[PDB]
């Protein structure tokens, strides 16, 4: 492919990579999922435009709106999690285990 | 070197994606995310989706200026992290840095590249259509076309933002 | 091009300005003076303690609106479609959806800040 | 054969399944027995209280069933019309064999000793 | 899988047309009347044909016509045309409502000369028929053969022999 | 939570499941599992305690990580087919994308972590949701992708889940936990058999979800959610012990209850295809699920356990919860393995 | 789909999105759009296990169309081809080029 | 996978034992390196050394489970000229299970691999002679 490609699945690969390896802040993953769908978005508009498929032109606004909705939902919880303990750790989170 | 321009963008791409992925603290993640957002604007106007990069520029401001406030808020410490004052999150950016520069510096010397996948590294102009002389922008009319062809994605997108506001109330709510 | 020579131009008048406004002037660099101002007396705690937000529901429902904007800017071009009874309802629904939402938050209290 | 159609059409050409069917009987036998199990979870006179919500349970499950029965049938009869056309459209992986009497099979014999 | 056929450098030469945008958008109404006729045969030969390469005779009377056009105007009307393009050519956007004066002098002069009728508003956006005496192609996408229909299941719907047949059940 | 609000939300889970199920388009499969999910977190929330924020926070994370695999299989397939329909994937490295985005949000194993802890985190009502319900969209997609999905990553996914699932439960004394465990080990016998024959996982999946919701009812009913606590039930009603134990024996596969059906249907679409031992190992794999069901049943209905003094007040009141459909599901649950020959409306 | 109600009701929820080859506004033609016309009816009505075989020219040219593999790895060679002979004295472009 | 699984089935038994050898250590190898990571990674170690130890321990248990078998299994068959017996993946299979317990200090975890592994070995070599199928291609 186009080496363009080459960068934004790399980039995609990265903030996956940084989805998956958590630290401690709730909120650093949740800009990671961010990340994800930013990527997902240049990647999904690049080729639309490029092979000028018109009606999909359309498609990577959608994309964003369900993206939104994702992040307020994210921010919603993490502002629970942070009621409850003071901080947005993610490991506080370890009631469930029992 | 110009001809090369979708390709240095999407370097600093990349280099933007290492900052937030090492997961600094998370005012810095939100400085990576907004330097991505404004080279990805770049990628993808200069493959002629002005609307599209100027649009998803314009989200993202916006949503990190919101993650900015619930940072200081709820994602504070005494001594917020940047990417040198951690050891794991130096390893990750340096780490990320030397992937990317390994990849640049292969794709380039050989205008080739395997990195799991084959890469073509002859620019990223060679793609580009070579025949237009319309009287309007293609982006333009598709997205419009929202309203006309787009019914069905109309309803389920107006209906989902309007439950997001309704859940959000009841999730917040204790 | 001329796109970019303009940017470069504006951040490197603005990156110069700098530089001379910290390498012309004569410094005299001590504790005291470089200390956090809060109007006289030490500060008591870091500025990097919790800020309580109280328009939290506010920023996440801008977040919702911010959104559906994206949605309605393409509206100037979707009214030069010859299909003007659909684009025309599909609009206004869009649009009363977000006054519905609105009207919801306002009536459940979404907008006042948390005290 | 008709896209999300429950009962195509061509299923009417295809006997209905009679009233007194058997596995129409256990139907409606099943609804006998959810109709007795409603009075005894909200411990009511399990066989006599509510002789029309008893109805009822027979009646919609022999509703159902009914319906469902006559799916079941449709699609078998599908299953064998395809089968059937498949194997007259292809002779040549379905060919007859020439059928050799046991006189003429040699079969080994193992003897239990 | 195949060598692409193009025509020499020899085949693909003619007068050009050498007049800037300007020229051609305020002579543009007329040479849309005047030039009908090839120019419509172009477009209907590009649009079956799907191919540049099958339509370069019918591209070279479109130049020729043009020429032809405009040697009409350089004879009868050169300095009133002149003019009219010189003020179309100021405009950044080219627009024709800046230069009603300078084109009025212009369609009348090449009324009066040439009796050219201006086209009205919605004429020249008109669909329409052109003879043409070259035969409409065959397969224009070079398609190969479709493959052939899975052969139809036909008949009457019969009982199930014997029901399900699943295991031991017997209906 | 305003009872309109909750109908209203409600039926947003049905209608982003319903859009997956009706959707010839990859966007649009994408925008129903996110409608879904938006709508089912408040439901997770709704008691509002650390507990069910810790769940919903892990459901969040999970589904809304599958989601991007998800489009991002989407993205791939467009560039190598430039189309959208929903069907067979046409590039492998998306086929695997969408295969585990699938996974992770069935909660099939190894990516069946969040499964315990969201379940017993979130009320019984939720709980019956989650395990039910949920599973129609991603299995409906599945349904379509199969004859493009890795047979040695499908059947992994599916061996992982079954020993995981039965291994699991035979630890757990909290009742949700139990149920979720269950639910991972179903999920396994329901892709197994889908590289062979779609029809019978759609049988499994709907015989599952009768018998999951009979048993949640009857939890419901009783507002039980420990082992201890359904012990007393032998004290309040008999009649629910007797209910318990029959769908407990027929989820344990035992004929000739119903829950031995699916198990017989899977078998011999497997030996019909000579694969004989993957269907041997998982049978005698189920035994471990049908050893802490037997477990239930008999500190449920086959002993008494002891009791408490103040569980004589409880006899002079009868039972108000609605238990709708309860004595339809049941009979469903137990009763209906003579029709087995009807599983061919599902084909 | 699994539930083909847009079949059954005869409404169009999102098949117009589809395929690029699908009605477009004011008739703008995507690329690729002759290759997939071609890929779309030499498949049809035969199903995906005919149509991975009796239809592979269609599809290798529209992904070829699409993705330009095989363009770009000609191209690849030439401008290889072409440094090679620079560097070796060994050949001058054109004037035009 | 599947390219050393493949050099194992390639080399026929009893022959050139060195290289079999090879063969099934670098499929206990493999196979103690995927323990050690999920153990790592879902039973956080107490130090990086730690972890490390943890690591270096599971995977030379492995390896030396597949050496074991691919040795006993390879020398089996070419002192008893049966190149194609199950049962010389039995003597295999037992002497892994020997060597587990030995690294597990436990006789009866020996007594119960050798057992085990012994029967699960032999069923491979019968599975790999009559062509049983484990992820069998869907065909009807
Ligand atoms: C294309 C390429 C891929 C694209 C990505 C390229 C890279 C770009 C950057 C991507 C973002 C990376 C994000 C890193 C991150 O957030 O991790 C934070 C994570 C936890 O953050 P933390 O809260 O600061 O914890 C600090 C201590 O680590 C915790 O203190 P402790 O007390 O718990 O110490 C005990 C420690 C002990 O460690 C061990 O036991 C290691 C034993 C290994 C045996 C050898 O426990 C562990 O580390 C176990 C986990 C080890 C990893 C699993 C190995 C199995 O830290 C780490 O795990 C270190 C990793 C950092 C380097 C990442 C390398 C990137 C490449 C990943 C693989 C790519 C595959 C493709
Ligand atoms: C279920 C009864 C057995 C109880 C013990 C449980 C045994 C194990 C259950 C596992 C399934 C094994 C069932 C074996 C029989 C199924 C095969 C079969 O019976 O053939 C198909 C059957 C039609 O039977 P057929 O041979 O055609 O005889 C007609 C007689 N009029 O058509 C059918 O398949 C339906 C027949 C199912 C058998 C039960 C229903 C028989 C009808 C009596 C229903 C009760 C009616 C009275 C209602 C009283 C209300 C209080
Ligand atoms: C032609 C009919 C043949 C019968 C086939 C039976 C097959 C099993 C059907 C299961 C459904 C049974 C009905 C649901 C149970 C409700 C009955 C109950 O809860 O208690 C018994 C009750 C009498 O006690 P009471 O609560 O005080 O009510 C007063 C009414 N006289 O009510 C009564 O008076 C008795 C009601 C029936 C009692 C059933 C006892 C349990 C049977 C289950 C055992 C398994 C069935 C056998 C397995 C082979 C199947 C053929
Ligand atoms: C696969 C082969 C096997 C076939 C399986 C077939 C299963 C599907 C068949 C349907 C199963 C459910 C049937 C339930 C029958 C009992 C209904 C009843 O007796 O209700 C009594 C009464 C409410 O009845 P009512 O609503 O007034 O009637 C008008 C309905 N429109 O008031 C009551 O006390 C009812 C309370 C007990 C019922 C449980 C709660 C559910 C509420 C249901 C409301 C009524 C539904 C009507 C069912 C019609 C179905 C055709
Ligand atoms: C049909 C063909 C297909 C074949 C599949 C099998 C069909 C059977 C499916 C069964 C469906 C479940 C319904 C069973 C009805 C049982 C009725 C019953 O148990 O009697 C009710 C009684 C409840 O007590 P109560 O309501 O208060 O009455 C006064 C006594 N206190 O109960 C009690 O008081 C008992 C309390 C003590 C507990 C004793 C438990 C041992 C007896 C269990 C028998 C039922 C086992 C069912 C399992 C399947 C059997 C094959
Ligand atoms: C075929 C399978 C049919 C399965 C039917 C399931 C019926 C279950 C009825 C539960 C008993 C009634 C009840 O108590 O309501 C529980 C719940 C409502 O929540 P509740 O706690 O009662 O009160 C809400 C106030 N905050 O009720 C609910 O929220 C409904 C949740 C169940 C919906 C999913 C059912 C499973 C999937 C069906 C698809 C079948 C294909
Ligand atoms: C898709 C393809 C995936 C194939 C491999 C997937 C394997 C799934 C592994 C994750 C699920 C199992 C989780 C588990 O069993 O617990 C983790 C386990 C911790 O226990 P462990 O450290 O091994 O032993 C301590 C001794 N007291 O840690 C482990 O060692 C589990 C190792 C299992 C490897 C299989
Ligand atoms: C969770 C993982 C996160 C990282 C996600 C990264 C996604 C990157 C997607 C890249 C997709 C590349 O997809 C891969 O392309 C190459 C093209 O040479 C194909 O290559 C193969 O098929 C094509 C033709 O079919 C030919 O080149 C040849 O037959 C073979 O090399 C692979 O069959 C395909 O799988
Ligand atoms: C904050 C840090 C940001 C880091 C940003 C990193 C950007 C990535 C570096 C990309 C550099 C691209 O480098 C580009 O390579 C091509 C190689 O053909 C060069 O192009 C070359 O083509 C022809 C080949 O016939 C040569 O004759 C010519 O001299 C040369 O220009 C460009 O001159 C060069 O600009
Ligand atoms: C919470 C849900 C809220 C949903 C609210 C939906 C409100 C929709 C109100 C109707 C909006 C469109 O209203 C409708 O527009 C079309 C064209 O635009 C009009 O149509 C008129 O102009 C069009 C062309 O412009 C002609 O084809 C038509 O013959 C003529 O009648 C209709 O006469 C008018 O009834
Ligand atoms: C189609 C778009 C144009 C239509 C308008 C759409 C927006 C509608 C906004 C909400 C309308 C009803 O919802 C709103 O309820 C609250 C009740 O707490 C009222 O608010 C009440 O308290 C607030 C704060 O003191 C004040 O606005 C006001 O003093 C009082 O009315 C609003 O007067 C009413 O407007
Ligand atoms: C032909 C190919 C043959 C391939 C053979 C593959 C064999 C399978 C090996 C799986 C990995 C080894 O399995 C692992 O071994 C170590 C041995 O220390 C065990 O470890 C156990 O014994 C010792 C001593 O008690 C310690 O390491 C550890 O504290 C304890 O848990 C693990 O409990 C077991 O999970
Ligand atoms: C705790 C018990 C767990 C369940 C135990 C079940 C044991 C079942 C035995 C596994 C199946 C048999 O094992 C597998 O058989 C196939 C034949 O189809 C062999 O297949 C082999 O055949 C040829 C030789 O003809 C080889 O060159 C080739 O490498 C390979 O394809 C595999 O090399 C073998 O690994
Ligand atoms: N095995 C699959 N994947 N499909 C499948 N069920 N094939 C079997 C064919 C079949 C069987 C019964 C009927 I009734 C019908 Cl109509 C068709």
């Amino acid at each position: 492919m186009s080496m363009v490609y080459m960068n934004i699945m790399m980039a995609f690969t990265v903030s996956l990579v940084g989805l998956l390896m958590y630290r401690s802040h709730l909120m650093s993953s949740l800009l990671c999922l961010e990340g994800m769908m930013l990527s997902l978005f240049v990647m999904a508009a690049l080729t639309i435009l490029n092979s000028h498929f018109t009606l999909a032109s359309m498609m990577p606004i959608i994309l964003l709106v369900f993206a939104a909705c994702e992040a307020a939902l994210g921010l919603s919880l993490l502002v629970m999690v942070s009621n409850t303990y003071g901080t947005d750790y993610v490991q506080n989170l370890n009631l469930l285990q029992c | 070197m110009m001809l090369y321009i979708v390709f240095i963008l999407s370097v600093i791409f990349v280099m933007g994606f290492v900052g937030f992925s090492s997961k600094p603290s998370p005012i810095y993640g939100g400085l990576g995310l907004i330097v991505s957002g404004g080279v990805g604007c770049g990628i993808v106007l200069n493959f002629g989706g002005s609307f599209l990069g100027l649009m998803v520029f314009l989200i993202y401001l916006g949503g990190m200026m919101v993650v900015f406030g619930y940072t200081t808020a709820m994602a504070t410490e005494q001594y917020p992290e940047i990417w040198l004052s951690n050891k794991a999150v130096l390893g990750a950016f340096v780490t990320g840095l030397l992937m990317e520069f390994f990849m640049v510096y292969y794709v380039l010397k050989d205008k080739e590249v395997e990195v799991v996948f084959e890469f073509n590294g002859l620019g990223d102009w060679v793609i580009y259509d070579t025949g237009d002389s319309g009287f309007f922008s293609e982006e333009a009319m598709g997205i419009a076309a929202l309203y006309s062809y787009g019914t069905w994605l109309v309803i389920v997108t107006g209906w989902s933002l309007l439950i997001g506001v309704v859940v959000i109330m009841e999730i917040t709510r204790g | 091009m001329n796109l970019m020579l303009a940017l470069l131009t504006n951040f490197t008048l603005a990156t110069l300005l700098v530089i001379i406004a910290f390498w012309l002037p004569q410094l005299n660099v001590y504790s005291e003076k470089t200390s956090p101002y809060e109007c006289g007396f030490d500060p008591m705690g870091s500025a990097r303690l919790p800020f309580s937000m109280k328009f939290f529901l506010v920023a996440i429902t801008f977040l919702l609106f911010d959104l559906e904007i994206a949605l309605l800017l393409p509206l100037p071009w979707a009214s030069q479609t010859a299909n003007l009874n659909t684009m025309l309802t599909m609009a206004l629904f869009l649009i009363i959806l977000l006054a519905v939402s609105l009207a919801y938050e306002w009536t459940q209290k979404g907008l006042e800040w948390t005290e | 054969r008709a896209t999300f159609q429950f009962l195509p059409d061509e299923a009417r050409s295809l006997p209905p399944p009679k009233l007194t069917d058997p596995r129409l009987a256990f139907v409606g036998f099943l609804g006998y027995c959810s109709g007795l199990i409603d009075n005894a979870i909200r411990r009511r006179p399990v066989l006599l209280a509510g002789l029309h919500r008893q109805l009822l349970y027979i009646t919609s499950f022999v509703f159902v069933g009914y319906y469902l029965l006559k799916r079941q049938d449709y699609m078998y009869a599908v299953r064998d019309h395809d089968m059937f056309s498949y194997i007259k459209s292809h002779p040549e992986d379905f060919p007859e064999k020439d059928k050799k009497t046991y006189g003429e099979v040699f079969e080994e014999f193992h003897p239990v000793r | 899988p195949g060598i692409v056929e193009l025509p020499s450098l020899e085949d693909l030469k003619v007068q050009e047309v050498k007049v800037s945008s300007s020229v051609l958008k305020a002579a543009a109404h007329h040479y849309g009347a005047q030039c009908d006729k090839p120019n419509k045969e172009f477009m209907l030969c590009r649009w079956e044909e799907k191919d540049p390469r099958r339509c370069l005779e019918e591209g070279k009377l479109v130049n020729q016509c043009a020429l032809e056009f405009f040697r009409q105007i350089k004879r009868h009307c050169a300095e009133p045309f002149t003019e009219y393009w010189t003020c179309i050519d100021y405009s950044g956007l080219q627009l024709f409502r800046r230069c009603r004066k300078q084109q009025a002098q212009f369609d009348e002069c090449v009324l009066d000369k040439l009796g050219w009728v201006r086209p009205d508003l919605g004429d020249l956006s008109k669909v329409t028929k052109v003879k043409t005496d070259r035969p409409l192609p065959e397969n224009p996408y070079h398609s190969r053969a479709r493959p052939e229909p899975n052969p139809e299941v036909e008949g009457d719907l019969k009982p199930a022999r014997h029901g399900s047949r699943l295991f031991f059940w017997t209906m | 939570m305003n009872p309109i609000i909750f109908i209203i939300i409600l039926l947003t889970i049905m209608l982003g499941t319903i859009i997956v199920m009706i959707s010839s388009h990859w966007l649009l499969v994408w925008i129903g599992f996110e409608m879904n999910m938006l709508a089912i977190i408040p439901i997770m929330m709704k008691n509002h305690n650390p507990r069910a924020t810790e769940a919903s926070t892990k459901y969040f994370l999970t589904q809304s990580t599958a989601s991007m695999l998800l489009m991002m299989a989407v993205i791939i397939n467009l560039m190598f087919s430039g189309q959208w329909t929903v069907m067979k994937l046409f590039n492998p490295m998306a086929s695997m994308l969408m295969t585990m985005a699938l996974a992770m949000k069935l909660g099939m194993a190894p990516f069946h972590f969040w499964v315990p802890e969201v379940t017993q985190g979130i009320p019984l009502s939720s709980g019956l949701i989650l395990l039910t319900w949920q599973k129609l969209a991603p299995m409906s997609v599945l349904y379509q992708i199969f004859p493009s999905i890795n047979l040695n990553l499908i059947l992994t996914l599916s061996v992982l889940s079954i020993l995981i699932g039965g291994w699991g439960g035979l630890n757990q004394t909290q009742l949700r936990k139990i149920m979720a465990y269950s639910s991972i080990a179903h999920m396994g016998w329901m892709t197994a058999v889908l590289p062979y024959n779609p029809t019978m996982t759609l049988l499994n999946l709907i015989i599952y979800i009768i018998m999951t919701s009979t048993m949640f009812t009857m939890f419901m009913a009783n507002s039980t959610t420990t082992t201890l606590s359904l012990s007393h039930t032998w004290n309040k009603t008999p009649i629910m012990t007797v209910l318990i134990l029959a769908t407990l024996l027929s989820m344990g596969g035992l004929p000739p209850l119903s829950g031995f059906m699916p198990k017989w249907m899977i078998i011999q679409e497997m030996t019909k295809n000579n694969s004989i031992i993957l269907p041997t190992f998982m049978a005698i794999t189920a035994l471990l699920n049908l050893y802490f069901y037997m477990r239930l049943t008999y500190s449920t209905t086959l002993t008494m356990f002891p009791s408490t003094n103040n569980m004589k007040m409880k006899w002079q009141f009868p039972l108000m919860k609605k238990m709708t459909f309860l004595p339809t599901m049941v009979v469903l649950s137990t009763m209906m393995l003579p029709l087995t020959p009807m599983l061919s409306v599902l084909e | 789909p699994f539930f083909d109600v847009q079949k059954r009701l005869g409404v169009d929820l999102d098949r117009w999105m589809t395929i690029q080859s699908a009605e477009q506004p004011h008739k703008i033609p995507s690329r690729c759009h002759a290759f997939e016309k071609e890929w779309i009816e030499c498949a049809h009505g035969i199903g995906s296990i005919r149509a991975e075989k009796e239809c592979k020219i269609e599809f290798e040219d529209f992904r070829e169309c699409l993705l330009r593999q095989k363009t770009m790895k000609r191209l690849h060679a030439i401008r290889r081809q072409r440094e090679k002979l620079i560097k070796e004295g060994k050949y001058t472009p054109p004037p035009h080029h | 996978a599947k390219t050393v699984l493949r050099q194992y089935w390639d080399i026929p038994e009893g022959t050139e034992c060195h290289r079999k050898t090879y063969a099934t250590t670098s499929i206990g190898g493999a196979a103690g390196l995927v323990v050690s990571a999920y153990s790592v990674a879902l039973k956080t170690p107490t130090s990086f050394l730690e972890g490390v130890a943890r690591t270096g321990r599971y995977t030379f248990t492995a390896a030396a489970i597949g050496a074991i078998f691919g040795l006993t299994s390879c020398i089996s068959a070419q002192v008893r000229e049966k190149p194609d017996d199950p049962l010389n993946y039995l003597i295999g299979g037992c002497a892994g299970g020997l060597i587990l317990g030995a690294r597990t200090r436990s006789y009866g975890i020996g007594a119960a691999a050798c057992a085990y592994m012994g029967l699960t070995a032999a069923l491979v070599k019968m599975g790999q002679l009559e062509g049983w199928q484990v992820f069998a291609e869907p065909k009807v």
